[PDB]
């Protein structure tokens, strides 16, 4: 899971 | 579509043209495709123009492509997220003449050595810049001038030794900053400005602790409950916040936030 999906919390 | 998978959310259009071997933008797609998907195709030079026909596009994923060239003619204007990560970019597409819309850009995992002056001059919208995993030592001045909105902004894991002073001038709604794992030896007094920050991620840098690092270490002091560690796999809600991550170099892990500078400035006596 991507660094941008981690920071929205969608991981 | 004859290829690729078209999935209809009431209003929401999403088209998946992943992984089909495409060397060029399939004609027959929705004119109302609202979201495109073109992850690992081949697609070295790609042309942005060549999706103005389709009037409701929001968010473009090139990812993973082999891209090398991305041109830049006509206008998108409602193109809010573009992803080109895990690419071959050796130099940075300039948009701003392009995508005036835009919130989201990620170019993480190119090949990118350095940003030119301008770079992002007429994204005004942006929101969100990731440039993980390239290879870049520093930035241009001025480089966020042009866009004052900007809410997150990841640097991680590049090989950055200096970073400009007025770097964050002027951003008064940035919450992330990631500067994990570079290079970085120091900060420029004031660097951080006046306003909240509430996630800094500052650890695997070989910070100097000289009577330069006073800066820092105060406001690593105001500011500890913000400082994290980069985990990877998880929500970022998961992770550690550790002000002791950020350590002096040629030290055992002496924490900045802990610097005496006992005789600052340093004088004869
Ligand atoms: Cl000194």
């Amino acid at each position: 899971c991507t660094e941008r999906m981690a920071l929205h919390n969608l991981c | 579509h004859p290829i690729c998978e078209v999935s209809k959310v009431a209003s929401h259009l999403e088209v998946n043209c992943d992984k089909r071997q495409l060397t060029a933008l399939p004609p027959d797609l929705p004119k109302d495709t609202t979201i495109l998907h073109l992850s690992e195709n081949l697609l070295y030079t790609f042309s942005l123009a060549t999706l103005m026909p389709y009037t409701r596009l929001t968010q473009l994923n090139l990812d993973r492509c082999e891209l090398t060239k991305l041109q830049v003619d006509g206008t998108l204007p409602v193109l809010g997220t573009l992803d080109l990560s895990h690419n071959q970019l050796q130099s940075l597409p300039l948009l701003g003449q392009t995508l005036p819309a835009l919130t989201v850009l990620d170019v993480s995992f190119n090949r990118l050595t350095s940003l030119p002056l301008g770079a992002l001059r007429g994204l005004g919208e942006l929101q969100e810049l990731y440039l993980k995993g390239n290879e870049l030592k520093t930035l241009p001045p001025g480089l966020l001038t042009p866009t004052p909105k900007l809410e997150k902004l990841s640097l991680a894991n590049n090989q950055l030794t200096e970073l400009p002073a007025g770097l964050l001038n002027g951003l008064e709604n940035l919450d992330t900053l990631l500067l994990q794992e570079n290079s970085l030896y120091t900060i420029p007094k004031g660097f951080f400005g006046s306003h909240l920050l509430p996630f800094a991620f500052l650890h695997g840098n070989p910070w100097l602790c000289n009577c330069e690092i006073l800066y820092f270490r105060r406001w690593l002091q105001d500011n500890a409950e913000n400082v994290y560690v980069w985990k990877q796999g998880v929500d970022v809600k998961a992770m550690t916040s550790n002000v002791a991550s950020v350590q002096c170099d040629n030290s055992d892990k002496f924490p900045v936030y802990k610097y005496p500078g006992k005789g600052c400035p340093l004088v004869p006596r």
